[PDB]
């Protein structure tokens, strides 16, 4: 009402948006502007002065420096990448084989939050998160089970050792910071996949060096570790090779699950190439059987990409059924691919 | 909205206070002093002012770099300022409350011990080692396996009397654009002074403890430069500094920093780590969890799992309840669990058998 | 909206008027100095090539509604390997010329960096300029030279560019949205081998990027020739075989330097002896 | 960061070039001591289309050195 | 108003009409890199035109390397 019509006149029309030094307990404010002013403001209104804290912005009133509101304002580099969303179409059923290896993680994942009441009473509370990994090249048939967890709760992925090593650091605090945002999305879910940090060879641009890329992973553990926090920002870790880590970040996790990618055999390639060619259509003469007879340790993206060629090259033809000449002789391309070098 | 009716409400005599001290603009450090009335002063705005004080302050109060407020019309000192560093640094060092209290110890006695006297007792009872003192060691040193790094502190935390102390972070010493360390790791210092004994504790040294020199090119300049500056600032005279030290690591490296320690500091001790009798006491505590059946043995468990410190055997009572779901059973045999112990220590030795003793060796 | 010029006015500070701002046309900026326009009418040879890039790009562009009829999935990227050569840059502008879509290039220097955000992941502020317009072609630019033969501080450098377009595509496959986004590779050998031990032939287009041929050199020849004022006694059959290997950017420099020893001459119209003399000019320095 | 403005001050230059595109008119010579520390987007085609080296002093150039300081 | 134009600010022009030291007699070891540069400098700079015609865009880009000598 009157209150509306009144301190409107003290902050308007003109106000400077600066930011927050430090505080006093005199409710004397030490604000910092453009460019490196300082002053004491002392109001009662609109404060929230507890949450507020230093390093936030506050704005300026023209007369004089005084701070009318509070703004929280993002925006912000950070917050931009973590949206969004999927949701994917995909789920964990769409995927074969590593029903034994897939059924511990999807318990894993949906063991806290959904699902709690049998969680909750025993007692257990394992809240480190989990490990992933996996031979040759997979680690993303292992996404393909993160496909499922980004249908439920919140979902973050980061990956990639050289969004911290591409220039100088200030080490991990893009991390420190994923961490906190996560923990204000709590519950999400942080992925991570195919850690390089000990891996790389040649570092991005101008930077250094091989120890101080250690550091800065050796401080993503104690961050990790941690201490002290219990907020989840579940977070999740995965790779090509094992070996390149150091046994030094499995303590402090994951120490109670990780998993291990085997190769697929007759009787899952069959399911494969099932769930595949759901959606296509194929020629009656093509079989199942002889297909994965003839391919040795594929993955399920080898004998999509296949299936991707015979459709490309049946768009020379206009033809939406894909022959089982075509199919081989398409089929030969990738089995050149992989062959020729 | 009530609260921010009242709260909107107090503007009016909030701007009869506006007209005083909102010129106060801005905080300005000293210089020199020529005589008493008269002071020079420099700002951020870049202009040096030469000016007198406001007859409201004692002139003995100011000291040469004490940061003081300003009415711009007179450029007259208004009111001194006590805090001057450091931005959002500081406030990130900062924790408070508690958690993890001491009936979280593993077994542990005379290591847990030994280091309740070197930082608990003095404060708990100070008059009595001023008495019979001698005096109290300066700190101490952890390091070793990774059971159990770190949580020894939040014992700190929650045994901490009065005063709540501060923790810091090793790797956010050292950071690009070098001569930023040199700023963090002083100012640090004053404000431990000026907070009485609150304790100051520094994770995984040997990151910035990097020693010592090689062939070119630095490298380990800008290394050496944070954990020289460290000994040199902790090896001055004044106090110092009362706010005793706290110090852990994994490994014992380097030698640098090794060197230097046992002048300026005392007690290292290493862990130690479950023994074989002791191994149970992990088994003690976790068994308030979830329900143990009173045919379960833990020695006979224990001695099955050597070296896995706590946090393996933490995951034996976790894998118990998580398979028993799997298996609806609401409480986990001693025989149903085990065959799923063995697997889980050797299923996760066969890859690493995590061997942090060779990490320093 | 944000991002947008307006006047301010001095007494209440508001808004007097709103006027237009830009920030594609700085994108736009690099955009046009790295690359030219170059349509299909000035490229030739790869007549076969562009035939298997067509169904490629034109199809998320304008077909895809056979996508879900033939239940194949979208083609994330493409790359293109062969000596240098030249018009594995062209091309890609060219296909995006025709698509009407945004042209943008990977990093850039210094200035991608600071247009687009403050600091970051760079690889997730970029394409929100993307997904901002929509389609979009993304191309690699250039990082491919012999410097950097050496596998161990080239391969590690550009690798990141590879972690670049692994994450970009390990984006577009597994969150975000939506389609039309597409990679594409220009390079020669050396860290094609680190890309497909990166890419386990999975998944990305195969083409290949050809030497100039014989053939492919006759109509290129005149392509270039379009623009320089000649008589028609010139042999465009015999210049063309004395040419063996070299590379497409060195049509340009026999054709134009050869315009210099003309314009010393005086000759308004230049002779085939001219043409003849910077095809030794080109010769030495091989 | 004034650095930076002055290298987008050489790119607003880069433009005002473009602004004499084409014709009437300007003349650019530009020499350095070290060219590993160009930025591509100079020596791009289109506006530096031209990259002389100086060669070493050869047996030819050895007795013109010697002719004009005799 | 605007400027004339033009009368600066800074630099300024001239200063150049009292110098340069010496004729281009001096060197004449190069032979090679002047036949680049005098074709690149002063022949676009006396006829426009002549490039016009015969359809080539004479560049004004000119770039040196080398040293030492
Ligand atoms: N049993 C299965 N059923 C269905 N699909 C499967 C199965 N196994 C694997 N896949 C599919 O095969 C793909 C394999 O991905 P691939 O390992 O080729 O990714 P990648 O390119 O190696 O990723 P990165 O480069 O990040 O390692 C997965 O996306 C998954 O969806
Ligand atoms: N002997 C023990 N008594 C009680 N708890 C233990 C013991 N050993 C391990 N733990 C528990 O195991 C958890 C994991 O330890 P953690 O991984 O934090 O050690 P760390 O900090 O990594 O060691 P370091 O700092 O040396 O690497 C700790 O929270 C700790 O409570
Ligand atoms: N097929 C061709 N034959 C001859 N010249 C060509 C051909 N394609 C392009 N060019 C010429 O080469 C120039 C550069 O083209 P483009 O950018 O595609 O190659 P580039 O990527 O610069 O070469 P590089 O890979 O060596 O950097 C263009 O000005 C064009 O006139």
């Amino acid at each position: 009402e009157e209150e509306r019509s009144k301190v409107d006149d003290l902050r308007g029309t003109p106000m400077s948006v600066g930011t927050l030094e430090e505080i006093i307990d005199d409710n004397h404010a030490i604000v910092s502007t453009s460019v490196g002013s300082e002053h004491y403001v002392s109001i009662l209104s609109f404060v929230d002065k507890d949450l507020l804290e230093p390093g936030c912005s506050v704005l300026l009133n023209h007369k004089v420096h005084a701070v009318i509101g509070v703004l929280m304002d993002d925006t912000d580099p950070l917050v931009t990448v973590m949206k969004v969303e999927k949701a994917p179409q995909e789920t964990y059923a769409d995927i074969g084989g590593l029903d034994n290896q897939i059924q511990e993680i999807k318990e894993s994942v949906e063991l806290p939050l959904t699902h709690p009441e049998y969680y909750e009473e025993m007692g257990i509370k394992p809240p480190k998160g989990v490990i992933l990994y996996g031979p040759p090249g997979t680690g993303k048939t292992l996404l393909a089970k993160a496909v499922a967890n980004q249908t439920s709760a919140t979902f973050l992925r980061v990956v990639g050792s050289e969004l911290i090593q591409k220039y100088l650091g200030d080490g991990p605090k893009l991390v420190r910071e994923l961490f906190r945002v996560a923990e204000e999305h709590a519950p999400s879910i942080v992925f991570i996949d195919e850690i390089d940090a000990i891996g790389t060879k040649r570092y991005d641009s101008n930077s250094g060096g091989e120890r101080e890329i250690q550091r800065t992973m050796l401080e993503l553990l104690n961050q990790l570790d941690g201490f002290d926090s219990r907020g989840d920002v579940k977070v999740i870790m995965a790779t090509n090779r094992i070996e390149t880590l150091d046994p030094a970040l499995i303590r402090p996790g994951r120490i109670d699950r990780k998993i291990e990618f085997p190769l697929p055999d007759e009787k899952t390639k069959k399911r494969i190439f099932q769930i595949h060619t759901s959606r296509m259509t194929l020629a009656d003469d093509v079989t199942l059987d002889d297909l994965i007879m003839a391919k040795d340790d594929l993955s399920g993206a080898d004998i999509k990409a296949i299936c991707t060629e015979a459709g490309l090259m049946a768009l020379r033809e206009r033809r939406m059924k894909v022959t089982n000449e075509d199919f081989k002789k398409s089929k030969e391309n990738v089995l050149y691919k992989k062959q020729e070098g | 909205a009530p609260p921010a009716l009242w709260d909107l409400a107090a503007d009016k005599q909030t701007l009869q206070s506006e007209q005083p001290l909102q010129v106060a603009r801005c905080t300005k450090i000293i210089n020199a002093d020529s005589e008493d009335p008269k002071y020079i002063i420099n700002v951020k705005q870049f202009a040096k002012f030469v000016v007198d004080l406001s007859d409201q302050v004692a002139p003995t109060d100011i000291e040469e770099g004490m940061r003081v407020g300003v009415d711009r019309n007179k450029y007259q000192i208004h009111i001194p300022l006590p805090p001057k560093i450091d931005p959002t640094v500081t406030m990130m060092q900062v924790e408070e409350k508690p958690d993890v209290t001491y009936s979280d110890v593993g077994g542990c006695k005379e290591q847990i011990e030994k280091l309740r006297e070197v930082v608990e007792t003095p404060l708990l009872h100070p008059e009595r080692f001023v008495n019979l003192g001698i005096e109290p060691p300066k700190g101490v040193l952890l390091f070793g396996p990774p059971g159990t790094g770190k949580t020894l502190c939040a014992r700190a935390v929650a045994n901490r009397t009065d005063a709540c102390f501060i923790r810091v972070i090793g790797s956010e010493l050292v950071q690009k654009y070098v001569g930023e360390g040199a700023r963090m790791v002083r100012e640090l210092f004053e404000m431990a002074r000026t907070k009485k004994a609150c304790l100051i504790f520094f994770d995984e040294i040997d990151a910035i403890g990097g020693a010592r020199f090689d062939d070119g090119a630095g490298g380990d300049n800008e290394v050496q430069r944070t954990m020289l500056e460290l000994i040199n600032q902790l090896d001055g005279f004044d106090p110092r500094g009362n706010i005793k030290v706290l110090m852990a690591t994994n490994r014992p490296d380097t030698l640098d920093p090794a060197l230097m320690r046992p002048g300026r500091l005392d007690r290292k001790i290493e862990f130690s780590l479950p023994d074989l009798e002791g191994r149970t006491h992990i088994f003690k505590i976790h068994a308030r969890s979830m329900s143990v059946e009173r045919d379960i043995r833990f020695e006979l468990l224990a001695r099955l799992c050597p070296n896995s410190t706590g946090a393996e055997i933490r995951s034996v009572c976790t894998e118990a309840g998580m398979f028993a779901i799997r298996a609806r059973r609401k409480i986990a045999t001693e025989k149903d669990f085990l065959e799923a112990v063995n697997k889980v220590i050797k299923s996760y030795a066969k890859f690493s058998a995590t061997p942090r003793y060779m990490t320093y060796n | 909206t944000p991002n947008c010029r307006v006047a301010l006015r001095n007494d209440s500070y508001t808004l007097h008027k709103i006027l237009p701002n830009k920030v594609d046309p700085l994108v736009s900026l690099m955009m046009v100095e790295k690359v030219p326009d170059s349509t299909y009418e000035m490229i030739g040879g790869l007549d076969k090539q562009i035939k298997e890039i067509k169904e490629v790009i034109e199809l998320p562009v304008k077909h895809p509604e056979l996508f879900e009829a033939l239940g194949i999935a979208q083609p994330k990227g493409v790359l293109l390997y062969g000596p240098p050569g030249t018009g594995k840059t062209l091309l890609a502008r060219a296909v995006a010329h025709h698509t009407d879509c945004t042209f943008i290039r990977v990093s850039g220097s210094e200035l991608v960096q600071k247009f687009i955000g403050e600091g970051a992941r760079m690889v997730r502020e970029l394409f929100v300029m993307a997904r901002e317009h929509a389609p979009s072609i993304i191309f690699m630019d250039e990082i491919d030279s012999i410097g950097s033969s050496r596998l161990e501080g080239g391969s590690g450098g550009d690798s990141e560019v590879q972690r670049t377009m692994l994450e970009l595509l390990n984006q577009l496959d597994g969150f975000e949205a939506t389609k039309n986004i597409k990679v594409i590779m220009a390079t020669n050998r050396i860290d094609i081998l680190d890309s497909a031990l990166l890419r386990p032939g999975r998944i990305d287009r195969k083409i290949e990027f050809p030497p100039p041929n014989e053939e492919a050199r006759l109509d290129i020849l005149k392509i270039h020739s379009r623009k320089m004022n000649l008589t028609r006694g010139i042999n465009l059959r015999k210049i063309a075989e004395l040419m063996p290997g070299a590379s497409g950017a060195e049509v340009k420099g026999v054709c134009t330097e050869a315009g210099m020893y003309a314009l010393r001459e005086r000759r308004v119209h230049v002779t085939q002896e001219d043409f003849e003399m910077a095809v030794a000019k080109v010769m030495q320095k091989d | 960061g004034a650095d930076r403005e002055v290298q987008r001050i050489l790119l607003e230059l880069l433009n005002q070039m473009d602004g004499f595109d084409q014709n009437v008119n300007v003349k650019v010579i530009m020499a350095t001591n070290r060219a590993d520390t160009l930025d591509p987007a100079l020596l791009r085609p289109g506006r530096l289309d031209r990259k002389i080296e100086f060669p070493l002093p050869d047996r030819r150039q050895k007795r013109l050195i010697f002719s004009t300081i005799t | 108003d605007v400027l004339p134009p033009e009368a600066d600010s800074s630099i300024m022009m001239l200063t150049s009409d009292q110098k340069p030291d010496v004729m281009y007699a001096d060197i004449g070891g190069m032979d090679i890199q002047k036949q680049e540069v005098r074709e690149a400098v002063e022949l676009p700079l006396t006829h426009f035109e002549l490039y016009k015609q015969i359809g080539i865009d004479p560049p004004r880009g000119v770039l040196m390397y080398g040293p030492p000598g």
